[PDB]
RNA sequence: GAGUCCCAUAACCUUUGUACCCCAGAGUGAGAAA
């Protein structure tokens, strides 16, 4: 299935989180278990542009939850590490499925 | 371009007026207008031959849309006087038909005459 | 016969979209698509239903080579209702009227047509029948009329010219969905005078199998015409064998 | 419908049995059993055809 | 400023071009009158859009 | 090597892109054929990169035209100029058409077409999915927008024209009679209403259509004034005496009174029959105005309205030519059109009118010098009988 | 009939508003019919006498 | 309790009035006048 190789692109971006202290297992895993539902429901049949608008959404609050308690925590501004540009990535991926998915949408151009 | 087309040559002429007087001494031979339309819708006609000086000519132009969908050859000669003297007949004539027979004596000529006006067309 | 006044018990035909007027003589019938007026004046037959009043159309076996087909008896017609159909040498709305009935609203049919003076009285009859598209064009050059046929289910070619074998096979490349129907009607004087009919026909089948047509079956149009067959093929691009 | 009036009943009976109605006739054989859906209908001549089958 | 001329000519032209062939159809209008009536049409839809761009040039104050 | 497919739609053109090769030398075989049907399979071979519909129903016969010629329209050089990579080597481009190929060629040189049994299958395929492969992006409807091109291309050729249609004919005869039908049924009901009031009126003007004026004048009997005399007098004439009549009998008469609304309905509703009589005579007019353009033979020979009639008969002014002399005979023989002596006049007169017929049907811009010759023909055998 | 009054052309259907006569998708789509209508055109004085 | 749903808002027949007809019909297809 397409949807378990693009959650294992993720686990990189898991596993940098929690060896950074930033977040905890349990706050990961359910981290996953939303993008898990989200991943699927994009590469399931009945898929909507909202889908990808909802993703988006989703992906950019955790991105700037992270940047938080980037401060909070390791009281830096950036962690050189792949979490930095991960999500930023991820982000830009969505949006190159979708337009190509749905090209007649123009809000989402 | 010509209403009135397609139009035979001389030679050509010469041998479509011979077909037509050895038909009027057969019987095989249909003249004027009101037979010729008689003889399309029964389906009986070999081919169509009319007079390209008739006056005024769209008088029997309805013979070719009557021609073509029936898939009947049809030629036009230049003298509809010349046309009546080979019938046979004492007047002008505008408008002949061949009428189809399988036993004709003069089958041969007639395919030969046929062939001739589908090249033309 | 069939007078004026005479009545008659309208029932179904085995093909969709043919039905058989009983009586003291059989009438084979296709419903009017556009009632009150005939098209090459042919009787018409009117039923009350609850109540509006449908009417029914006569098809003379004699001026419509198809006709005579249904008559002598085709097993299978890929013509029917709800399918678009490609109708190759429509010399006017004698046939192709017709084959509009059968399809029906939601079907279409392609006539295509070359001369222009039977072609004018297709148009007339064109817009009295929305589903009918009149392509005025050659039938030896598909390419110039593409942007105006789709796909179509079954191609119709009543086309009186020597090489069919070519403008059939063209024409089916193009637009025949696979698997899709093909009806030709063959008249042996036509494509070569100079041999027998039965060589002719022979003739013809051989060239639809190079064309990757399997012919299906072959009916000859007697009495209604003399030396007429209609061959009826599907267009088999996976493989005829 | 149902009711099956007795014209349009009669009116089948001699289409089944057309054979013996006029001794000069004699059409093919075949059963014609009662279809489950049909209808009765007029003819109408053309306008051209007045004399000939009116 | 002459460049930006050139374009309002040019653009004068074609939009006229294309209101003829809207308002009808496939085909040419037989009628004479109606055909006045469409180059009217298009005279009064190009003047009103010739006026805006009298209303655009006021925009700009270093220019002529 | 394909590498970009053209295909014209109705709407407009759409350009693809090629992202694999079907195997070439197992063109033939039945796998390579079956994934053409199988939308699964075809989509992996093209995907849609551009598609430019076509600004209106105009340019789409234009762009019509020039395909079937092989040319290149502004529209197809500016869809190419955006999409195909400039470029030793040559970009492919797949086209249906072969004419077609020189003129992209010199439009632009660095472009190779191609049309094998390759370039066909691939335009098979996006003929056979259509729609489908646009990926929801706005097409119109492929099925109407044909209808449309289709009678619009075929038309552009034969040159039809709206001077050479009777069907306007056809249409204004059957309203001239329905019309005097109603004229007559509704005024007859105008009679009955006001005959309440005053029946005698309805003994004075017997023609229908002066007492639906004159009822609209003497709408209450009892209104009876010199003046009024005089006015009632202007309406027709004094010559038949109705005005001096109408006094009299107006003052004495057996006539009850009705209600001003009832009063109000006959009026209104005498009203409503003078419209149709006022609009029936604008259209006998308009029907004689457009026999004469139509068919001035004919209309000359027997007249604009049985003229008009004959080729409601027959159907169209194509199908009457069409016929046979001794069917015309019989096309007017059941309302006596064309009508022992007076036998051979009628079919006589049969065959001069498919004499005219023929010239009007078959003639650009029929004249009416041949109608008047064949009348004066006519004529001379009248006398002769 | 109303529809006849207020265009009528197809051509005028463009510009013409049948809101009053019809609501606003139906409307639309005599607009676009219009425009791809398989009709002849007619005279002005056929018009008067259709109007 | 009980067929609106085969137009009693109608069909058919008779009488009267009006306008015509007393030929053949896929009409025939070369005489007519003297």
């Amino acid at each position: 299935s397409k949807t378990r190789y693009y959650l294992e692109q993720c686990i990189p971006e898991m596993d940098d989180l929690v060896e950074k202290g930033l977040f905890t297992k349990n706050e990961v895993s359910l981290i996953m278990k939303k993008r898990t539902d989200f991943e699927h429901r994009l590469n399931s049949r009945g898929s909507s542009i909202n889908d990808y608008i909802k993703y988006i959404n989703y992906e950019s609050n955790v991105n700037k939850l992270r940047a938080k308690r980037c401060k909070r925590i390791l009281q830096v501004k950036k962690t050189n590490s792949l979490s930095d540009w991960s999500i930023q990535q991820r982000i830009g991926f969505i949006y190159q499925r979708g337009t190509n998915k749905f090209p007649q949408d123009l809000k989402f151009w | 371009n010509p209403k009135a087309f397609p139009l035979a040559d001389a030679a050509l002429t010469q041998q479509i007026l011979d077909v037509v007087q050895q038909a009027a001494n057969l019987r095989q031979l249909k003249k004027g207008a009101n037979e010729a339309t008689k003889t399309l819708n029964r389906g009986i006609s070999e081919f169509i031959i009319m007079a390209a000086d008739c006056e005024p000519i769209e008088i029997l132009l309805h013979l070719p849309l009557l021609c073509e969908d029936k898939n009947v050859p049809y030629v036009f000669v230049p003298s509809r006087v010349a046309l009546g003297r080979a019938c046979g007949v004492s007047r002008p004539v505008i408008a002949a038909s061949i009428t189809t027979n399988d036993a004709s004596a003069i089958k041969t000529q007639i395919y030969a005459v046929k062939d001739k006006i589908e090249t033309l067309l | 016969g069939a007078r004026g006044g005479a009545k008659v018990v309208i029932e179904p035909h085995r093909h969709a979209g043919v039905y058989i007027a009983r009586g003291k003589e059989d009438l084979l019938v296709t419903k009017n698509m556009a009632p009150g007026e005939s098209v090459y004046g042919e009787k018409r037959i009117s039923v009350e239903e609850p109540p509006t009043k449908v009417e029914y159309r006569v098809w003379n076996p004699f001026r419509s080579k198809l006709a005579a087909g249904i008559m002598g008896g085709l097993d299978e017609l890929f013509i029917a209702p709800g399918k678009k159909v490609l109708y190759l040498g429509a010399a006017s709305g004698t046939s192709v009227s017709h084959v509009s009935d059968v399809v029906g609203p939601e079907g279409v049919v392609y006539a295509v047509e070359f001369s222009h003076r039977p072609g004018r009285e297709l148009i007339s009859m064109a817009k009295k029948r929305p589903n009918i598209i009149p392509i005025i064009e050659d039938a030896r050059h598909p390419q110039k009329y593409r942007m105006l046929i789709g796909m179509v289910d079954c191609v119709f070619a009543d086309v009186a010219q020597p090489d069919q074998a070519r403008i059939i096979a063209l024409n089916s490349h193009m637009f025949l969905k696979d698997q899709g129907g093909v009806v030709i009607s063959i008249k042996a004087n036509c494509i070569d005078s100079t041999v027998d009919a039965e060589t002719v026909f022979a003739r013809e089948v051989q060239k639809l199998r190079e064309e990757r047509i399997k012919p299906l079956e072959q009916l000859t149009l007697e009495p209604y015409e003399r030396d007429h067959c209609i061959v009826v093929g599907r267009y088999m691009r996976s493989g005829l064998k | 419908d149902d009711n099956m009036r007795r014209e349009v009943q009669r009116d089948l009976l001699l289409i089944k049995h057309r054979a013996a109605l006029d001794p000069k006739r004699h059409y093919k054989k075949q059963r014609w059993e009662v279809p489950e859906r049909f209808a009765i209908g007029t003819i109408i001549e053309d306008k051209s055809e007045f004399y000939s089958s009116r | 400023g002459d460049i930006a001329l050139t374009i309002f000519d040019v653009c004068m032209k074609t939009l006229g071009k294309h209101y003829i062939n809207k308002h009808k159809g496939y085909y040419a209008i037989s009628d004479s009158k109606m055909n006045i009536e469409l180059n009217k049409e298009t005279l009064n839809y190009l003047f009103s859009e010739s006026l805006r761009y009298i209303k655009l040039f006021d925009e700009f104050l270093d220019l002529e | 090597p394909i590498e970009y497919l053209l295909f014209e739609e109705p709407t407009g053109y759409a350009v693809f892109k090629v992202k694999l090769q079907q195997d070439d030398i197992g063109s033939r075989l039945k796998e390579v054929q079956e994934q053409i049907n199988d939308f699964g399979a075809f989509t992996k071979l093209i995907e849609l990169v551009s598609f430019a519909p076509f600004k209106g129903a105009a340019e789409a016969l234009e762009n019509a035209n020039d395909i079937s010629e092989g040319l290149v329209s502004e529209s197809l050089k500016a869809i190419l100029d955006l999409n195909l990579p400039k470029a030793k080597k040559n970009i492919t481009l797949a086209i249906s058409d072969k004419n077609l190929g020189p003129s992209i060629k010199e439009e632009f040189p660095y472009v190779d077409c191609i049309s094998n049994e390759l370039a066909q299958d691939l335009i098979r395929g996006v003929r056979l999915h259509g729609e489908k492969l646009f990926k929801g992006l706005q097409s119109g409807d492929l099925e109407r927008a044909q209808l449309g091109l289709g009678h619009a291309y075929s038309r552009a050729k034969v040159k039809f024209s709206v001077q050479k249609n009777d069907n306007h004919i056809i249409q204004a005869i059957a309203l001239l009679d329905q019309l005097d039908k109603d004229i007559n049924t509704f005024a007859m009901r105008v009679k009955e209403w006001y005959g309440w009031h005053f029946p005698e009126l309805a003994k004075l003007v017997p023609d229908n259509y002066t007492f639906a004026k004159l009822v609209l004048f003497i709408k209450d009997k009892a209104s009876l004034n010199d003046d009024s005399l005089h006015d009632l007098a202007a309406l027709l004439n004094e010559d038949s005496g109705i005005a001096q009549r109408v006094i009299d009998n107006a003052r004495i008469s057996m006539g009850q009174d009705i209600s001003e609304t009832d009063m109000e309905n006959v009026c209104v509703f005498a009203q409503r029959v003078a419209s149709l009589a006022d609009y029936r005579r604008q259209l006998y007019d308009y029907l004689c105005e457009k026999m004469h353009t139509v068919a001035p033979n004919l209309s000359e020979l027997i007249g604009e309205v049985i003229g008009a009639r004959l080729i409601s008969h027959a159907g169209s002014l194509t199908n009457l030519s069409k016929q046979a002399a001794s069917t015309v005979q019989i096309l007017g023989a059941e309302k006596a059109l064309f009508r022992k002596n007076k036998g051979r006049i009628s079919r006589y007169l049969a065959n001069k009118c498919s004499m005219a017929s023929r010239i009007d049907n078959y003639s650009e811009e029929p004249s009416n010098v041949f109608g008047s010759v064949l009348k004066k023909q006519v004529e001379q055998r009248l006398e002769f009988y | 009939a109303r529809i006849i009054l207020t265009m009528g052309i197809r051509s005028k259907a463009s510009e013409t508003d049948l809101s009053e006569i019809l609501p606003e998708e139906i409307e639309e789509r005599v607009k676009t019919a219009a425009e791809v209508s398989m009709g002849t055109e007619i005279t002005q004085t056929d018009l008067d006498n259709i109007n």
